[PDB]
């Protein structure tokens, strides 16, 4: 009963490499990975904002616990994304 | 509902000895068998333990893959591919 | 390259082993094992065939990660032969034991 | 049909889903809007990433569909994603292929 | 930031050595514990509500919490110490 | 017994521990049982690592536990040290030991 | 530019006598600069984490908090800073 | 006396001590450099270092007494750079 994200990691599969499929196996894991960065992200955002007294986690808790979670360049990216996702949305 | 016994001697030399080889391991002392088959058991025990303490608190009398998720994050060990 | 004495062999098992991702404990002693274990903290317990699995898929990852980490530990006494003394040093630093 | 959260966002991720998922887990009295548009966009893009590097180990070996040996191989040549998942197993992963030095012959 | 429970801490310490005192750094490592052991328990206690869909924490949550977290012998003691509390909190209801 | 930790024969202050399990984000609800057995735990672990820092206090001829006799309270007791196997106590210094093999 | 190399601020002396708390009979030369690098990559994992709070909260001032709670993102939990 | 008697009795000493083992101003000057180079105008409260400092004394007294293993493992007496990085790669600090 952890949630499904399968539909979600094929798409994202086909814009990556449209050539190649994934054994229901490997999705399994990619499930497991989703499950588990969400879960990460999630609880720290939720420390910061209970260390801020914030009654509210926004996209600035979410920004600093993946600052905070993610090694590197995966976090500048990550961050970057995230940042993106959101001008979008807000203009659209 | 037999009474089981001595089963960790199912985990035999050449299973060790497989396994210590996935971990690049070129020669093994004759001590070794025994000295894995006492941390192997150490290690069961307590996430088994753990895993059944999940399920009794659920009230299941049935261990799913979840309780021994639960378990082993409970030691500090994310096992992915059981979650569905 | 040397030809063919215990040592060749080994190295043929390590690449044989580390290429494939077959779980190396035979199943249903495995499996006794699980139920032995449980025996103890309940009468009565039943395992999901994937809880099982589960369980096996992480003691055999434990194990394999403790034996490199125990080879380490060889070598840096200048050994090729792994000992009781080696997982005992390995168990120590990781905090298992220490 | 009211235009999804996620294309909104430029997503394949579930915005609506995340949201409710966030409010579900009880980790705050209330959660922003904003907040999951840059949740969703960071799985998305770890996951891209690590399809991206799986796809390649499945054609490095001859193969067209990534299975768990390939996640693995993936995340543990990859600097950045093995520290991410140190703590870690991929069931029916393996290990990498890597002998110690010493054990080889001259 | 933290709770302080120093009074509380002054309280137990009176009962168990009666002739011994507790220096102010002593005391910021007591509060420090209570904080840390309160955090892991609830932490682990809303996981497993979560886990069962329950909405609600109970003493069972807090129990099987206990288990968990604390080394086989030192469980006993705390879950028997609890399970006394709650049954005398329920007594004279 | 009047507040709700004299009712359950506690030090330890049930009224708070339920307020903080309340505010945490923990659950929807907490019932009425979850802070008195929380409370009861901590008061009962407090008192252990007094009990035994008491104890080391009194070995060194102290009447006053500073950190140090935490420190040795929970490092010599095999399931404190297993508990707070990732704590580091301030000021606390470490058990004298030395590896026999080093010995003249 | 500037020569900033504070780590070089940590004695010889100094890392002797943690290797002696730490039960360490004898040292090598070689010791010391080994350690002084594994100090500064410590350090520097940890105050990354701890200014991240500070900026999180938009302060300007690195409070013990804020280390306390980078040290257990490290997996460190530091007892005695709370009050 | 014999440097193994001196050493002896400076880990005697030390064990039995609690004092933060490394000067205080080196020990905030490294901090605060560290600090900037992160960001710059940052202040640190003095309890702040000083949570660093028992942090940072903390690890590398542990980080010794495993490299203290690690050497006498190898049947030495003496520390060794092999031995810090043989403790710091089984501990998961390296890679
Ligand atoms: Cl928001
Ligand atoms: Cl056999
Ligand atoms: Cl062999
Ligand atoms: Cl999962
Ligand atoms: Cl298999
Ligand atoms: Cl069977
Ligand atoms: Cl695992
Ligand atoms: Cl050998
Ligand atoms: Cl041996
Ligand atoms: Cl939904
Ligand atoms: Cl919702
Ligand atoms: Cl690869
Ligand atoms: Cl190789
Ligand atoms: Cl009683
Ligand atoms: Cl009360
Ligand atoms: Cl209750
Ligand atoms: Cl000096
Ligand atoms: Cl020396
Ligand atoms: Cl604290
Ligand atoms: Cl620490
Ligand atoms: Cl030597
Ligand atoms: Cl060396
Ligand atoms: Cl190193």
């Amino acid at each position: 009963r952890k949630e499904s994200y399968s539909i979600y990691v094929y798409k994202v599969l086909k814009q990556v490499h449209p050539d190649t499929g994934i054994s229901s196996k490997a999705m399994g894991i990619m499930n497991s990975f989703v499950n588990d960065i969400f879960e990460r992200i999630a609880g720290e955002a939720s420390r910061l904002a209970h260390y801020n007294k914030r009654s509210t986690i926004t996209s600035r808790e979410i920004q600093t616990a993946v600052r905070l979670l993610l090694p590197g360049e995966l976090a500048k990216h990550a961050v970057s994304e995230g940042t993106k996702a959101v001008t979008k949305y807000t203009s659209s | 509902r037999k009474v089981l016994r001595d089963n960790i001697q199912g985990i035999t030399k050449p299973a060790i000895r497989r396994l210590a080889r996935r971990g690049g391991v070129k020669r093994i002392s004759g001590l070794i068998y025994e000295e894995t088959r006492g941390v192997l058991k150490v290690f069961l025990e307590n996430v088994i333990r753990d895993a059944v303490t999940y399920t009794e608190h659920a009230k299941r009398k049935t261990v799913t893959a979840m309780d021994v998720v639960y378990a082993l994050k409970r030691q500090g060990r994310t096992l992915y591919g059981f979650g569905g | 390259p040397h030809r063919y004495r215990p040592g060749t062999v080994a190295l043929r098992e390590i690449r044989r082993y580390q290429k494939s991702t077959e779980l190396l404990i035979r199943k249903l002693p495995f499996q006794r094992l699980v139920r032995e274990i449980a025996q103890d903290f309940k009468t009565d317990l039943r395992f999901q065939s994937s809880a099982v699995m589960a369980l096996q898929e992480a003691s055999e990852a434990y194990l394999v990660g403790l034996f490199e980490d125990t080879n380490l530990c060889a070598i840096h006494a200048k050994r090729v032969t792994i000992m009781p003394k080696d997982i005992q040093l390995a168990r120590r630093i990781r905090g298992e034991r220490a | 049909k009211a235009k999804s959260r996620s294309s909104r966002a430029g997503l394949q991720f579930p915005v609506g889903r995340v949201h409710r998922l966030l409010r579900k887990g009880n980790y705050a009295e209330r959660v922003g809007a904003g907040a999951p548009v840059y949740l969703a966009a960071v799985l998305e893009y770890l996951t891209a990433e690590i399809l991206e590097l799986a796809g390649n180990a499945a054609r490095d070996n001859k193969k067209t569909r990534i299975i768990p040996r390939h996640l693995q191989l993936a995340i543990r040549n990859d600097e950045e994603l093995n520290k991410l998942l140190g703590k870690v197993t991929i069931a029916q992963g393996g290990v990498l292929p890597n002998i110690q030095a010493v054990l080889l012959p001259k």
